[PDB]
């Protein structure tokens, strides 16, 4: 927590340092939090890291008459 | 009786702490720091330590839930479309602006801005073992949630805070909700463009008020200073004898003997320890207010933000229209949009109408006389029309009924019988 | 300390309210206050409870005698058990029991051989006393700490009665309420504020 | 179906607490009472006021 690992795989975070965890560039509902928008997750028989999906995505047809 | 003619929109503004400061202590280190004696000694007082750290982690753990309870709501992301015309209306003022990097609005801004080789005070608190875990959620998924509320609101009305979210033009949602605090919809369709001059207006009157004055924001800054005060005092804590001879240890083992510092040393521990304590039950008092005004908050956002809502003076001050919600530090903000009368007239009222030795009775509105004639009209605006048989309705003769009036019932069936 | 309000403000903002919800409906917590007569205003909240206007008009008197009645009675029944009132006298009994014990944790020992100071001074060398007192001020410390720990949780406790009351004065006495069971027990028709010792 | 014919108004009392006694405490009053040497051993120990 709060330490820069390189005076401790190995991820500097927000948080501090994440060893043991591989980072993806998916995105996922968060199952584990770790911090600062990051979590973690089984997944693949491997453990990754990932950024948090803020749920799906949708756009509304707005129009003067419908 | 007094019957309003003209009415003015209204915009207010809401500010509600949600979360607060999560912080970790490590025990041995901020007791003694480096103290290898320290380090035996603490031990065979069992454990307090676990209970603390227990504490202090279900307080940051209830952070986190008290900021996704209130803030995330909503299933999916919506967006508003490329093209800006709400006939009329100009959201321009709370929507993201594209421009900055930090896709936040014109508003959000001045609230982030307004609550605010030496060293820093945090660095100095966190080399006494006192450290400050970050939140899990961003600013920008705050932002993120904000935008998206404040597309779906704007788009679909409340609708999508129901089910599948339902699109309808901005002009009939505004004619709807006046329709829900009681006033007819030609009203809006009539007065369309100085109810969007008023509303532009307001927003631009918020916007200039939360610019000047910088004194709107006293209840995070209170938070924030509750806080700062708590740890300043639990550091100055530190520098004291607690009935010792001195405060710092490694005097206390150079100069005397081990069994009177085995005394001197039993009596910091203590002392420290009941400080501890003492800071931990004061963070969980703190920690239940804050959760109540969470609860609040997200009680508002589901009711007034989601809806529209009849009870009295919860959702501003007047006839509750709607509203909007945006970020703070530590807190939200809210925009109560709301609907008061104005330019009042006397008249003359009567209870019923005796005409054909039957008592009449109005069906929605109400009886007013302008010094000589009758008409009818709505309760919350001025809308005078002919008394018929359409919106009248007829029990009982007329020498029952108190206060009675003669006048008489127009038929609109007669004129087309006789042509 | 005494109140900032004195008790003949608060019963000027209690007779404040009764003639505001009597002489204008519901309007004056909303904008610009507007007249109307009271017959017609319960005729607006027969109406809003889901009763047509004319069941009013044709049932005056009786409506009229039925509350007179009520308000007579309601004093009776305020003036014979004396458990109505409980709370107030809850809150005032703690408080008071709690200054007692505070007062009274005074002559404890705390482990010495004596309460007094003076005794001590004038009768054991310093180098006890330093022990005799640093035990008594910490016991006292104590007691402190621990008065000031109840005082706070009861604090936050009359706090949030207080803004239960904001809100119930807010939605049943300036307007009419829909909620169930929120400001009575029926369909609600109005409510009149009245001030009493805290 | 059951329709009632009648009706009665009532009026119901409810009581509810809103403020509280407002105390403050003197320090040195309390722990030491009028012996000044009290007051000076005790200034040392700390700053709970
Ligand atoms: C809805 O109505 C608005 C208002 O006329 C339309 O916006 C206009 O679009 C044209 C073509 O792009 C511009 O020349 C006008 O300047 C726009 N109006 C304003 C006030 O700027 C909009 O195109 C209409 N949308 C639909 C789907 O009919
Ligand atoms: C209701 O109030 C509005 C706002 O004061 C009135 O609109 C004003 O009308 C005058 C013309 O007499 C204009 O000079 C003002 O610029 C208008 N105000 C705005 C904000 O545009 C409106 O006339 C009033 N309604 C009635 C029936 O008197
Ligand atoms: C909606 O409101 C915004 C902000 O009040 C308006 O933006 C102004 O645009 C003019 C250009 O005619 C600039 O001179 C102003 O400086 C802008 N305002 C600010 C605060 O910078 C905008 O014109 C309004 N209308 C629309 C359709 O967006
Ligand atoms: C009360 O209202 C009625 C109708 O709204 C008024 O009656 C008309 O008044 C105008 C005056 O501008 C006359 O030209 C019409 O001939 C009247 N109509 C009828 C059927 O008489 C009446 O004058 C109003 N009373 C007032 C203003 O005191
Ligand atoms: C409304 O009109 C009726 C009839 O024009 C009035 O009823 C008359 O009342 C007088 C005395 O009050 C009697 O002598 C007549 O016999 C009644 N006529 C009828 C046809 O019943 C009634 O008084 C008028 N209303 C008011 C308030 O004066
Ligand atoms: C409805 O209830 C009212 C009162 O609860 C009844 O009014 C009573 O009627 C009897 C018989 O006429 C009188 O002796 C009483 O004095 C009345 N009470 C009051 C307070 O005036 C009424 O009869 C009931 N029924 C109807 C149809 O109204
Ligand atoms: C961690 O240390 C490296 C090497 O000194 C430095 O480049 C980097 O900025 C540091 N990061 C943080 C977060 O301190
Ligand atoms: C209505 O009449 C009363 C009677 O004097 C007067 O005081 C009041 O000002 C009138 N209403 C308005 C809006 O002027």
């Amino acid at each position: 927590q709060g330490v820069n690992c390189t005076e401790v795989n190995v991820f500097q975070t927000r948080a501090g340092c994440l060893i043991g965890a591989e980072y993806v560039n998916n995105s996922y509902e968060c199952d584990i939090p770790i911090g600062a928008g990051i979590c973690a997750s089984y997944q693949t028989q491997s453990i990754i890291a990932y950024t948090m999906s803020l749920g799906a995505e949708n756009s509304v047809a707005y129009s003067n008459n419908s | 009786i007094a019957i309003p003619t003209n009415f003015t929109i209204s915009v207010t503004t809401e500010i509600l702490p949600v979360s607060m400061t999560k912080t970790s202590v490590d025990c041995t280190m901020y007791i003694c720091g480096d103290s290898t004696e320290c380090s035996n000694l603490l031990l065979q007082y069992g454990s307090f330590c676990t209970q603390l750290k227990r504490a202090l982690t279900g307080i940051a753990v209830e952070q986190d839930k008290n900021t996704q309870e209130v803030f995330a709501q909503v299933k999916q992301i919506y967006k508003t479309p490329p093209i800006k015309y709400f006939g009329g209306f100009n959201f321009s003022q709370i929507l993201p602006d594209p421009s900055k990097p930090s896709k936040r609005s014109p508003i959000e801004d001045l609230l982030f801005n307004k609550v605010t080789a030496a060293r820093d005070l945090i660095c100095a608190q966190k080399f006494k073992g006192l450290t400050v875990l970050p939140p899990l959620l961003t600013d920008e998924m705050i932002a993120q949630y904000t935008s998206a509320l404040l597309a779906g609101t704007i788009t679909s009305g409340w609708t999508f805070g129901a089910g599948p979210a339902l699109q309808i033009p901005f002009p009939m949602q505004m004619a709807y909700r006046f329709n829900g605090i009681g006033v007819t919809q030609n009203v809006l369709y009539e007065n369309q463009k100085l109810i969007a001059n008023q509303f532009n207006s307001a927003i631009g009157k918020i916007q200039d008020s939360l610019s000047s004055t910088p004194s709107a924001l006293g209840k995070l800054q209170d938070v924030v200073n509750h806080n700062a005060q708590a740890l300043n005092t639990l550091v100055k804590q530190l520098s004291s004898k607690f009935g010792a001879i001195s405060s710092v240890l490694n005097d206390i083992f150079s100069r005397l003997d081990p069994p009177e510092a085995e005394v001197q040393i039993d009596r910091l521990i203590t002392g420290r320890l009941q400080s501890l304590q003492t800071y931990v039950t004061q963070q969980l008092i703190r920690a239940a207010e804050i959760r109540a005004s969470a609860n609040l908050a997200a009680t508002k956002m589901s009711e007034c933000v989601l809806g529209q809502s009849k009870r009295v003076d919860f959702c501003g001050k007047g006839y509750h229209l709607m509203s909007f919600p945006q970020s703070a530090p530590h807190g939200v903000v809210f925009l109560h949009v709301t609907y008061v009368p104005a330019q009042e007239k006397n008249f003359t009222t009567a209870p019923a109408i005796c005409h054909d030795g039957k008592a009449h009775f109005p069906r929605e509105g109400v009886f007013v006389s302008n010094g000589t004639h009758w008409f009818v009209t709505q309760r919350n605006f001025y809308e005078p029309q002919i008394i018929t048989t359409d919106n009248t309705f007829v029990s009982g003769n007329c020498d029952v009924v108190i206060g009675i009036v003669n006048n008489t019932v127009y038929d609109p069936l007669q004129p087309e019988l006789d042509s």
